[PDB]
């Protein structure tokens, strides 16, 4: 399974600084990455960056490197491999053109060669 | 695509399971009624294996751990009582007169000194013999005849006096193929899904104290004070509160007694309360009041999570029942106290010197379990005074809250300390598909 | 390197928990469980005794109708039908852990223990077919 | 097809009993043999137990120094003896059961039992002295 | 011919003992150790029954997780340190006894029954990398 | 038949003062007789 | 009908029905049981 319900999407104007979530459930938060990806009008998608977690190790696209700060809480254990977390996304230097479609997408395998491909999508958040 | 069906010996895979759990204790040797001594030698390395990424499930109160110590500790007792003096001649009827009197009104019958006719090493001639009696282990005939408390319902048994009623820390292990999964969670209900998780070969030192209202000698919390019982909002489960800071209680007898034997038949000897060297006074505990008040309010803190930050709660002394479960009932230095707890549960909270426990002694204390059996507590001799920490209550609500204490159930005492603990089983095979085939 | 210790790969990859089963195999019968003495603690101990070596011998007489004899990781002939488990081989052995895959795969457990017995009464009556000549 | 059960081809030919032995071989160390109290059915129960695992381990030894360990049929190179019985192939696999062929065999089954005892202490020593280059 | 019996090469050298492993495999299990009489002499015997299957398997299980499993000389792939050893073979297989052996090698022998666990840990795996072809 | 197996060239350490068989015998026969005098009659009448 | 040596007298016959014939058995008689006290937890039942 797993669901992953994102923010609201209420607007803001350039200069300011918003914060999206990520609620999980169906599936142990630990265990595989969050990642977060940008579907702009004015460019194609890009890929944002992932966060453990687990690790709390994060990796972000130089386009981000010094503008979004990605932060997760801990989980909170529902059954044996059932838990509920949480993630959270932030813009420094925004402006207005960076709008667009927001997603929250969980990591696919937790080894191999594909751990953190964003493979189980949010129903996305509309933005300024 | 081409997949077989791969067999693998040793996968971390494990089911819940009961099984028969052996005894281990540490090298200490004269021999205690746990019989610590014929456990195996525990490593001077507890070997304990963090489980990262695992989460099991708990419930302290389906625990069989609890249920086979609680027949375990009763076992121990049984078995250490067979070989001694059965004191079936010590039902016989009672001269008793009040011993040294002029002190305090209707506290020189709290013990009495009696003399009675007694069986000798020869079956044709008899004996009178004196011995000194508490008050709660006789009853009277209606004169000054009484008879002692236990003779029209069980036979009676005295404890080898060679042997020690002083608790050794046990542990429990799981036999080759099982496992023992600790609960690593600071803040553990006692139920539900524990995230951090760890596996030991055997469980921490546990002391089998059994003591009511009160437990005594117990482990600490790391954080807060938790409180747990299985349905809360159910006012006959009992509460089971553990403190993380030890509030220490002091007790003590301190009349000096004498030990005096007295041959009721050919190698068989009871040993009766000769008399009181110096001061007749009053057994009694103290507990430092400031330490109490705030180790009280720690528990309304928490209590206040099932109750509300509105309610008010009060603690009120107990609502009757067997004098075991009334009062904070232990065993000190070999004597058995039974220590009125009221100026510890007399307290109403808002919604935002040391005070000592009057204590009377039993010596012919019965069985928890069935009715018929009872045993006679040799009287020990010198000054009794025994320390130690109280960690944890067991109180009951009533459906403004209040909560009194009590819980005559023995293995209430075991879930305070084997909560963490949960008995599972390996099934080390596993199979799986791979491309991989035979020859 | 590693080394998480006895059963210390429980919540890894059914791939990674796959390399540590020599840690696993060796607790299976030794632990702590010299007279026998008939006490509270000596009755238990016994019985501590007799089910370690019972449930281990029983693990590895399946090893053997199987001939798997002495193996951690032996491979068969019986392929594998899709109805127990239609889940991908890299959705497995690096996603699942060994605990949930034996959740899943508990119910077909008495199904291939079977084609594996006789897959092997076949394969030693064919190799008897062969040294026969 | 036919699955005569556990001991179910006792009376069949020999040949037909040597492929079904993966039935007896399983139920001897399981059935039905969690505390253990030393009461009247306690005690038997216990004997129970440790009997069967006693005569199962026994027959496991000398399939191991026979160099059979984990097989139901695995061949040697002990040859036959004709003076244990001459009687031929076709007159013996389709002819007579187990049970009797136990039963005339049985006084040079200890014989038998050395001769592989040590052609299996020889055949592991020739196969050192070949992995010695 | 010599036939010395069980433990009869033991003031023998190294070589020679190692040609009379069976007379020591085969009095592992047997000897003299039929209803079970909790008697003085009833509890003794119970206890030398459980005693010897427990010792017999805890062997029996580290030859398995050294592909040893049911033999009497297996090589492995672990090589020889000097440093446990360095004496030569002729000096030891024509000269030492077994007893001896055991007193100067005793130390490191817990060392060398590591090397062993894990390469038999990693060939099975090897071989399963092998077969997936 | 009782098997004795000669251990050629052999040459062992023996102590009969630390052996164990002494200790468990002695505790043996102490447990025989406790066995067997268990069932019998107790004479606690004939102290008169 | 089963014996050992039906030719011997003294070898007792073991006959087996395949019809079961019935019995009914009552002692008919209201008995009152009477606890007795002989001792510290010892009781005789009598028979009131
Ligand atoms: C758990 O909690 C429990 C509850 O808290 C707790 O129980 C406590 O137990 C202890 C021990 O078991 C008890 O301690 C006892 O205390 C007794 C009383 O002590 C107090 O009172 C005396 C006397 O007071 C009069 O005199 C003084 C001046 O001296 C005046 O100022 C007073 O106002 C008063 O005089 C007026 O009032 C009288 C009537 O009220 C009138 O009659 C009189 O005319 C006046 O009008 C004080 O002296 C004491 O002071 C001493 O203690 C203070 C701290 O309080 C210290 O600064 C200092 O050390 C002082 O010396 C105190 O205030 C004691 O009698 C008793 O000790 C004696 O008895 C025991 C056994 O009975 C003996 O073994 C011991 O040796 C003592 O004997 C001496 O004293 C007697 C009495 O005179 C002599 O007859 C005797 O010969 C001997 O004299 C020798 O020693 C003298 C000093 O010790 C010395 O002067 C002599 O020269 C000679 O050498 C004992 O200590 C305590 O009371 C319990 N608590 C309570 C609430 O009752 C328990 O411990 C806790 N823990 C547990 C269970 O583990
Ligand atoms: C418990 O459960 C958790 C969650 O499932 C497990 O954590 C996961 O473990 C797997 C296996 O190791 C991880 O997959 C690997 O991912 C790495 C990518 O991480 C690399 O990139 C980081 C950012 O670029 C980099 O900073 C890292 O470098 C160091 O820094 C961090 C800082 O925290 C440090 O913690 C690291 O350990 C590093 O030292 C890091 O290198 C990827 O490189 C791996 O691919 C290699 O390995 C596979 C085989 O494993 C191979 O096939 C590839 O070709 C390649 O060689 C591998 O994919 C996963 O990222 C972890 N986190 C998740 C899933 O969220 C944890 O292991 C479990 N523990 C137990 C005991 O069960
Ligand atoms: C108990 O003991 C009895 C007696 O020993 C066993 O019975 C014997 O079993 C063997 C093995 O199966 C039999 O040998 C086979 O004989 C058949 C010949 O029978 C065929 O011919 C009949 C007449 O022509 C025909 O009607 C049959 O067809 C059906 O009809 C009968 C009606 O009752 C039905 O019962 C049958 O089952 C048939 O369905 C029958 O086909 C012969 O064909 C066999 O040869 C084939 O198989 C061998 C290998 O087995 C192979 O080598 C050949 O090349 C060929 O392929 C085979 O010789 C024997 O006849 C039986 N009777 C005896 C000996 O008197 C019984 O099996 C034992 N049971 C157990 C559980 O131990
Ligand atoms: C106990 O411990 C003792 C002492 O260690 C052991 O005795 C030693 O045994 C070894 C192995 O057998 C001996 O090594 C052999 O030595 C012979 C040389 O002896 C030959 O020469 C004699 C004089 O020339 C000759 O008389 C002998 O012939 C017979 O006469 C004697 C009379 O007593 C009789 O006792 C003999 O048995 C003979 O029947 C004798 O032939 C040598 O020939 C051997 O070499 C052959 O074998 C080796 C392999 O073993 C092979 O590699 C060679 O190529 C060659 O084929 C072999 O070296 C040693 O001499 C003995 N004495 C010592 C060391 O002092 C005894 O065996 C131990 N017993 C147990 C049970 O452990
Ligand atoms: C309990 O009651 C018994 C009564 O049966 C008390 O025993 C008796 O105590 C008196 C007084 O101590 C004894 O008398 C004394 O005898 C000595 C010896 O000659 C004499 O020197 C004294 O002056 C005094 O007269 C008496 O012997 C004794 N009787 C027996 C049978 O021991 C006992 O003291 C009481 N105990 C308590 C703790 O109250
Ligand atoms: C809680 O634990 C403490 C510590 O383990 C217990 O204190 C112990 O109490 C016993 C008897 O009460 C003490 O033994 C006594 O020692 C004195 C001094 O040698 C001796 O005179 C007595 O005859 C007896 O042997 C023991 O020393 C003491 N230990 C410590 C460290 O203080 C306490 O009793 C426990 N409480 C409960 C309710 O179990
Ligand atoms: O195990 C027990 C048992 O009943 N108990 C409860 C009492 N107990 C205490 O420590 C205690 C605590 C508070 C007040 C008084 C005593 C130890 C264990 C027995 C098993 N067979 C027994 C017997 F044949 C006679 C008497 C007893 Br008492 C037992
Ligand atoms: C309790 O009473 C006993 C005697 O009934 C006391 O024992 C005496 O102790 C002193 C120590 O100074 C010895 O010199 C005596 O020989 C002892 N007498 C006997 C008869 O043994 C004991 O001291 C008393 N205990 C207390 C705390 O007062
Ligand atoms: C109980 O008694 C113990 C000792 O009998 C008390 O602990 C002592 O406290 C004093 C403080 O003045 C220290 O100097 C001592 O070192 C302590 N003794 C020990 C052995 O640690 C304790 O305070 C008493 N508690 C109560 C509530 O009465
Ligand atoms: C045997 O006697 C007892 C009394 O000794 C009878 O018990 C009574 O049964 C009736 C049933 O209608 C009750 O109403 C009474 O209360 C019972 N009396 C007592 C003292 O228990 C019993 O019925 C008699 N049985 C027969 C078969 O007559
Ligand atoms: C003991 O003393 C109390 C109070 O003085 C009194 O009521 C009681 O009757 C006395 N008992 C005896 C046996 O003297
Ligand atoms: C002992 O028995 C006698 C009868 O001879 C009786 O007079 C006396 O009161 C009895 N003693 C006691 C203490 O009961
Ligand atoms: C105990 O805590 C767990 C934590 O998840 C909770 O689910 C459960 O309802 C609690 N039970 C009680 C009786 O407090
Ligand atoms: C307990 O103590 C209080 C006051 O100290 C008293 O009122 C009450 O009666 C006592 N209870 C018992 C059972 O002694
Ligand atoms: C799978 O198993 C079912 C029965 O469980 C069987 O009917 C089916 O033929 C099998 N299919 C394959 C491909 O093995
Ligand atoms: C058969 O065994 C006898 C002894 O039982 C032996 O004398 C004979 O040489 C052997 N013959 C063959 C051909 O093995
Ligand atoms: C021998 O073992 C030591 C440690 O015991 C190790 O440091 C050394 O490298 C080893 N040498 C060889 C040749 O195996
Ligand atoms: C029992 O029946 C068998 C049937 O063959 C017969 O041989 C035997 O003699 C009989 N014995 C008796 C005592 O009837």
């Amino acid at each position: 399974q797993g669901q992953l319900v994102q923010s609201g999407a209420t607007t803001t104007k350039p200069g300011s600084s918003v914060k999206i979530s990520c609620k999980t459930s169906g599936y142990r938060f630990n265990f595989y990455h969050i990642n977060w990806i940008r579907q702009t009008a004015g460019r194609g998608p890009e890929w944002m960056g992932w966060i453990s977690p687990y690790s709390g190790d994060k990796n972000l696209a130089p386009a981000f490197q010094d503008r979004v700060n990605m932060t997760t809480d801990t989980e909170v254990p529902v059954t044996s491999f059932t838990s509920t977390g949480a993630a959270y996304m932030e813009i420094r230097n925004l402006t207005s053109d960076d709008t667009g479609t927001y997603f929250c997408a969980k990591g696919l395998l937790r080894d191999g060669s594909s751990t953190w491909l964003p493979y189980l999508w949010g129903q996305g958040t509309l933005l300024t | 695509e081409n997949l077989w069906v791969t067999v693998y010996y040793g996968v971390p895979v494990w089911k819940d399971a009961e099984t028969t759990l052996f005894c281990a204790s540490d090298a200490k040797a004269k021999h205690n009624v746990w019989a610590t001594h014929a456990c195996v030698p525990t490593d001077p390395n507890p070997q304990e294996i963090h489980l990262e990424n695992v989460t099991e499930e708990f419930n302290m109160w389906k625990n069989n751990m609890v249920e086979q110590m609680h027949t375990d500790i009763i076992s121990l007792w049984d078995q250490s009582l067979k070989p001694c003096v059965k004191l079936t001649p010590l039902c016989v009827t009672l001269q008793c007169t009040n011993v040294t009197n002029a002190i305090t009104d209707d506290m020189r019958g709290e013990l009495k000194n009696c003399s009675f006719n007694m069986t000798t090493e020869l079956r044709d001639k008899k004996q009178k013999v004196y011995s000194l009696f508490y008050r709660l282990d006789v009853v009277q005939i209606n004169n000054k005849e009484y008879r002692l408390i236990n003779c029209n319902t069980s036979a009676i048994t005295q404890a080898c006096p060679k042997v020690s009623f002083e608790p050794i820390p046990i542990h429990y292990c799981a036999p080759a193929g099982f496992a023992i999964l600790k609960c690593k969670d600071k803040k553990f209900n006692g139920t539900g899904p524990c995230p951090s998780v760890s596996t030991v070969q055997c469980t921490h030192g546990i002391k089998p104290v059994v003591s009511t209202q009160l437990l005594l000698n117990g482990s600490l919390a790391e954080e807060e004070v938790m409180i747990r019982s299985e349905n809360i909002t159910n006012n006959a489960k009992n509460i089971l509160v553990q403190f993380n800071t030890p509030v220490q209680i002091n007790c003590t007898r301190p009349n000096n007694n004498t030990r005096k034997s007295i041959r009721i038949g050919p190698g068989q000897a009871f040993y009766a309360t000769g008399d009181i060297i110096g001061d007749i006074r009053q057994a009694h505990c103290n507990v430092s009041k400031a330490t109490w008040n705030e180790t009280l309010g720690k528990v309304v803190k928490q209590l206040r999570k099932h109750f509300g930050n509105n309610t008010i709660i009060r603690f009120a002394n107990s609502s009757g029942g067997d004098l075991e479960v009334t009062t904070h009932s232990f065993n000190c230095g070999g004597e058995f106290f039974y220590c009125n707890t009221s100026g510890l549960f007399n307290s109403t909270w808002i919604s935002n010197d040391s005070i000592t426990l009057p204590c009377r002694i039993k010596q012919i204390i019965n069985m928890w379990q069935r009715i018929g059996q009872a045993m006679y507590a040799p009287p020990i001799q010198g000054v009794i005074r025994c320390v130690s920490n109280i960690t944890g209550l067991i109180l009951t609500r009533d459906g403004t809250e209040t909560f009194r204490p009590g819980g005559g159930d023995m293995r209430d005492n075991w879930r305070s300390e084997l909560y963490k603990y949960k008995v599972v089983k390996i099934e080390p095979l596993g199979v799986a598909p791979t491309r991989c085939k035979r020859r | 390197a590693v080394f998480l210790g006895f059963l210390g790969a429980a919540g890894s990859t059914m791939g990674a928990a796959s390399m540590t089963l020599t840690v696993q195999a060796r607790n299976l019968l030794s632990g702590i469980v010299h007279l026998l003495k008939l006490t509270v603690w000596g009755i238990k101990q016994l019985q501590a005794r007799v089910l370690a070596v019972e449930r281990y011998l029983r693990d590895q007489q399946l090893l053997g109708i199987w001939g798997c004899s002495g193996k951690l990781i032996c491979c068969t002939n019986v392929p594998w039908n899709s109805s127990w488990s239609n889940r991908n081989l890299s959705e497995i052995w690096d996603n699942m852990t060994w605990l949930q895959w034996d959740k899943e795969i508990s119910n077909y457990t008495q199904i291939i223990y079977g084609l594996l017995e006789e897959s092997q009464n076949q394969q030693e009556k064919n190799e008897q077919d062969l040294l026969a000549l």
